[PDB]
């Protein structure tokens, strides 16, 4: 249909922005050392993640779509590795928010409590979360559990037809998205109120535009999830437009985050 | 007026004749002789381990040992061949500017702003590196310190004066004065027996170690120096400035044989060295560059681009097997 | 520098004792440790060594994983404690210092020893012999042969030369090939090539009466010679 | 391919580079603030106050200062200043006591250089028991024309403290943080350290993009 | 008066040289170059086996 090749044609075009975007964010750390702080190991990891959502989490969906019959537990690992590599992008934006905080908050103290074996142990632990929150559907939580056709070894990939939906909407949504809009919203505000006090619009909007990004590409899809949940309908082009507004969160990141920096910026000019 | 009178007919009439009776210059004579070509360095290794911006580094006499002084108040000393950290002498002042490895090895030495390059001893029976002898005696920041020998060590500050020191005793042996201004880069001659001093005044002078006297003085220049450099026969130098230029002088012809500066060049030099047949003259700007002069042709022959800030420390070899750069940027750089 | 060893004695087959070594005199924290053992008018016999930070621990395949070496740095002392001694285990055990870095000299001193008793593949070298008489100022030259080539690709010939004199610990002479140590006279030489290795000496003195040894470190576990006597 | 010698050269540089690392880190953790000013403007009264190149070291609620005097080089020539850049910031002094005009002189030399473009000043005039008794012999005018301001402590204080904050060429990246309070009190050390906390905090801002 | 009395002593020091034509001095760091050219490896680089890097 029209929608599907619609689909398939703005994934790939979001998916190779996400790709030359983020490429280009390590390619400029690496070359300058002047820019290997904590802040860049931060914005490292983050290019990361989103490398990983933009290089497979693209083709994994446009597979996935199509509804090929690959058995069941090849769809479900394609799944697994979609929400393990999102996650993982979540889970950098909510670091960085954090690492912000301390900055903000710590004051002097800041270098002299954070160090590299440090972040590297906080930047270690929210992957391997990820990684635990994307692969638990494979122990148990999977449709397979509740199908009364136990003989199922061949069935049409779907995306429904596999990862439950209470999972996606009370697991995911409930705990590895919404909690990190809501503390990053938190957190903001304080740095400002914190920021005004001490002193600046420029700062509010840099932080409103950080903020509305990511609500504005990650609701989208966590609401059609949890309507279709609740045995609600929605149009085919609705899910597209979720899907595509996260996987351009993708290659949204870059542009609010590693452009920011002065010194990033001289650099991208210098190269 | 007779003494102002006298000294100008003097330095008039001198000038004259050296200007007559000079034939041509440096690059007039070798016309027929090609360039050297593109001269491709590349970063065969990298030292790191340095917090801080490089102000200053000295080659061994073996060709493969090294010596940097740090803005952090670290002297390393490198293994080059392995990068081996052989030693880490924990510097009393933290801000250092020049310094110098003993011809035999056994000593390497500095301090800093305090005006001295302090002395260390390195084969020492605790196996360790221990401060030998620290020489004072100098009122301006120090610019420079390099072995005669074992026991004799001539130094530059910025008081306008050399001093050429007895390191078992510790007293300054002689004291040279003439500069007008910071004294700021000293070569010692291949035989340690003469050696030229640059200063802020714009004059760079020849100064003899045994008579103490001021055998010569040169000029033509219009800012200040930082950077000074034997041709390898001792029988020339070269010279860097802030001028964003760097020049050439015979102390037998009395004058400036040639020029080194580019219209794309606006900024100062911090260092110069010397390959080891004077064939290739290197100079660290501030640029965050270190060109590659053909000291007979003053084109860039190459560029030794790779420092991501000011180029303050340059060295070669004594067999020329290598080139090593420092900057601010805290990273040493051996090429080949 | 002072290496001074203790804690020997008489010891029964199958007990166990702790040697300790007392350095003082020099940087320990910077100096990796060897521990050397000589049997009675036999010879020398490497045993073990530790590296400085205690990063490296090599042992003999003799004792390996019965014996252990321990540091010490903030006290500079040094421990080799013994589990099970059979009866081969009686010698007089050395505590060497040794740094690496270039150019060093990695086995510039030894210690005073310590004698301990019990009651009743790896490159070998041999020694020509084991006394040869000569008077004062005829030159006489030492030797002993070697198994593989201890040239190493970095160019260094890994032999050393050390002679006990009578009565006294062994001391350094050569650390790689003629590169005569400190304290040590100029008349000494080293030299040999691969194999084949050879120590002259010119214009002998009294003191030079002993029984040299010729060590090899290009790999573990390091290994000496029979002991070549010079009589007088 | 490597030696048993080789093999221990190498851990004797891996443990000299931890040795660096871990000094480093210490020597990252030290607020440096170079010291400036005329003769007899409080320099060596501020060093006594505050809690060749001349060092202080003090530690004030948990910071480590490196304050750094370099009074004594008699040459002016500017050839070390360059090594004083990524100090937290300047320390510059002068006494309301043509010496003021010498002090602005220096003041704008200060601040117009290329290496303390991003670096605060602290502008200080901490004495306040000589600095009203003088003032009625005659107005701000002995070689100060323009002012035309009431002959009161206060008011002629103030002219003066604008006069040398005016003198900031680019207010966009630093900022001049002025104090008045007598020097008798301990308010001098207190004033140093709000001034490097918050140099501190916007140091730490405009890293990650937020200022 | 004896302030500049030795600064003109000095330039008369410095006058009495033994001064040698700066075409002769060229000469002089040409060949000395010339001459040592086939022992520089930063001019002719050694073949990767010799090189010790
Ligand atoms: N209802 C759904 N249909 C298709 N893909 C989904 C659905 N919910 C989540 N996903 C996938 O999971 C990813 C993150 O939850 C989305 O980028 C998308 O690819």
């Amino acid at each position: 249909s029209w929608t599907s090749v619609t689909y398939i044609t703005v994934e790939i075009l979001i998916g190779l922005c996400a790709i030359v975007g983020n490429v280009l964010v390590i390619w400029v750390v690496k070359l300058n050392p002047s820019l290997q702080t904590t802040t860049f190991y931060f914005i490292v990891s983050l290019a990361l993640a989103d490398i990983a959502v933009g290089v497979l989490v693209m083709p994994l969906a446009i597979v996935i779509s199509l509804g090929v019959t690959i058995h069941f537990y090849s769809c479900l690992f394609m799944t697994c590795l979609m929400l393990i590599f999102t996650h993982a992008s979540i889970m950098s934006l909510l670091a960085i928010a954090v690492d912000r905080y301390l900055r903000v908050k710590l004051t002097v103290r800041y270098r002299r409590v954070t160090t590299q074996r440090r972040i590297w142990l906080a930047l270690g632990l929210c992957w391997l979360v990820s990684f635990l929150v994307g692969l638990t559907p494979m122990f148990g939580w999977n449709m397979k559990l509740s199908s009364a056709d136990e003989n199922l070894t061949f069935l049409p990939c779907r995306f429904r037809s596999v990862m439950r939906m209470d999972y996606m909407v009370y697991f995911s949504f409930f705990l590895w998205i919404l909690v990190p809009l809501v503390v990053m919203c938190a957190i903001y505000f304080d740095i400002f109120y914190i920021i005004r006090n001490r002193l600046e619009f420029k700062t509010a909007k840099s932080l409103l535009l950080v903020l509305f990004l990511f609500a504005l590409c990650w609701l989208p899809l966590s609401i059609i999830n949890c309507i279709l949940y609740f045995d609600g309908q929605v149009p085919q082009t609705v899910l597209y437009l979720g899907i595509l507004l996260s996987h351009a969160n993708s290659m949204m990141n870059p542009i609010v985050y590693a452009y920011k920096i002065k010194k990033f910026k001289e650099t991208y000019l210098l190269i | 007026d007779q003494l102002r009178q006298e000294a100008e007919q003097l330095k008039n009439q001198i000038r004259d004749a050296r200007k007559a009776c000079a034939d041509a210059t440096l690059s007039q004579i070798t016309n027929n002789i090609d360039p050297v070509g593109r001269i491709q360095m590349r970063t065969r290794r990298t030292l790191r381990g340095h917090l801080a911006k490089i102000y200053a580094m000295h080659w061994g006499t073996d060709s493969r040992l090294l010596v940097s002084a740090s803005q952090d108040g670290k002297l390393i000393i490198w293994d080059s061949y392995t990068t081996n950290k052989v030693h880490a002498i924990p510097l009393r002042s933290s801000w250092v500017m020049t310094c110098a490895y003993a011809p035999s090895g056994n000593y390497v030495a500095c301090g800093g702003l305090d005006n001295i390059c302090s002395i260390y001893n390195l084969k020492t029976r605790e196996g360790n590196v221990r401060v030998s002898r620290e020489l004072a005696g100098h009122t301006g920041y120090l610019s420079c310190c390099r072995f005669l020998d074992d026991n004799q060590i001539v130094t530059s500050s910025g008081d306008t004066t050399c001093a050429l020191w007895d390191i078992e005793t510790g007293q300054q042996t002689t004291t040279f004065t003439g500069h007008t201004g910071d004294v700021m880069s000293l070569s010692l001659a291949p035989d340690t027996r003469l050696f030229v001093s640059g200063a802020c005044d714009a004059s760079a002078k020849l100064w003899d170690v045994r008579e103490g006297m001021c055998r010569q003085t040169f000029t033509g220049h219009e800012s200040d120096i930082n950077a000074i450099c034997f041709f390898p026969n001792g029988n020339a130098f070269a010279t860097g400035s802030d001028d964003a230029t760097c020049r050439l002088f015979d102390l037998r012809a009395d004058q400036e044989l040639m020029t080194y500066s580019h219209d794309n060049i606006i900024c100062g030099i911090t260092s110069v060295s010397f390959s080891k047949s004077g064939r290739l003259l290197l100079a660290g700007y501030d640029d965050f560059n270190c060109n590659v002069w053909d000291a007979l042709k003053a084109d860039r022959a190459g560029v030794l681009a790779g420092h991501d800030n000011r180029v303050s420390c340059l060295g070669v070899t004594d067999d020329g097997m290598a080139v090593a750069t420092g900057s601010w940027d805290s990273f040493l750089k051996i090429w080949n | 520098v002072q290496l001074v060893e203790s804690g020997g004695g008489l010891v029964q087959p199958g007990g166990s004792r702790k040697l300790s070594c007392s350095a003082s005199g020099f940087a320990f924290s910077s100096f990796g440790m060897h521990w050397v053992r000589q049997a009675p008018e036999k010879g020398l016999e490497w045993v073990a060594y530790i590296s400085s930070g205690s990063g490296t621990i090599y042992y003999a395949d003799t004792v390996k994983g019965r014996f252990t070496i321990s540091r010490d740095d903030p006290k500079n002392t040094l421990f080799l404690q013994m589990t099970s001694l059979r009866s081969e285990d009686t010698a007089m055990y050395y505590c060497v210092r040794s740094i690496y870095y270039y150019g060093s000299s990695p086995f510039d001193f030894w210690g005073q020893g310590t004698t301990l008793t019990v009651s009743s593949s790896d490159i070998v070298m041999t020694q020509a012999t084991s006394s040869v008489p000569v008077t004062p100022g005829e030159s006489v030259s030492i030797s002993c042969r070697s198994s593989k080539s201890l040239l190493h690709s970095n160019g260094n010939t890994y032999l050393y030369w050390f002679l006990q004199r009578p009565g006294q610990s062994p001391q350094l002479l050569i650390y790689r090939m003629s590169n005569l140590a400190s304290g040590v006279p100029d008349r000494f030489s080293g030299s040999g090539s691969g194999t084949a290795f050879t120590l002259t000496i010119s214009r002998l003195e009294a003191e030079d009466v002993g029984v040299y040894y010729c060590m090899q470190h290009l790999e573990y576990p390091l290994t000496f010679g029979a002991g070549t006597k010079l009589e007088l | 391919t490597l030696s048993a010698e080789d093999k221990a050269a190498v851990e004797r540089s891996k443990m000299i580079d931890r040795n660096l690392r871990e000094d480093g880190e210490k020597a990252a953790r030290e607020v440096k603030l170079l010291l400036l000013g005329a003769g007899e403007s409080g320099k060596s009264t501020i060093v006594k106050q505050m809690k060749g190149i001349v060092e202080t070291h003090f530690t004030f609620k948990d910071l480590h200062f490196k304050m750094f005097d370099v009074g004594g080089q008699r040459s002016e020539r500017k050839k070390w200043i360059h090594c004083f850049e990524g100090v937290t910031a300047i320390i510059f002094c002068v006494a309301l006591s043509n010496r003021m005009h010498e002090s602005m002189k220096l003041f704008d030399s200060i601040c117009n250089n290329k290496w303390f473009t991003d670096t605060s000043i602290i502008l200080f005039l901490n004495k306040k028991d000589l600095f009203e008794e003088k003032i009625k012999k005659s107005p701000l005018t002995i070689c100060y024309p323009e002012y035309a301001g009431s002959n009161t402590y206060e008011e002629a204080a103030a002219y003066i403290q604008c006069q040398f904050e005016d003198l900031n060429k680019r207010k966009d990246t630093k900022e001049i943080y002025t104090h008045f309070t007598c020097a008798t009190d301990t308010k001098n050390v207190q004033f140093v350290f709000d001034a490097v906390t918050d140099v501190i905090i916007k140091n730490n801002l405009k890293d990650c993009g937020l200022f």
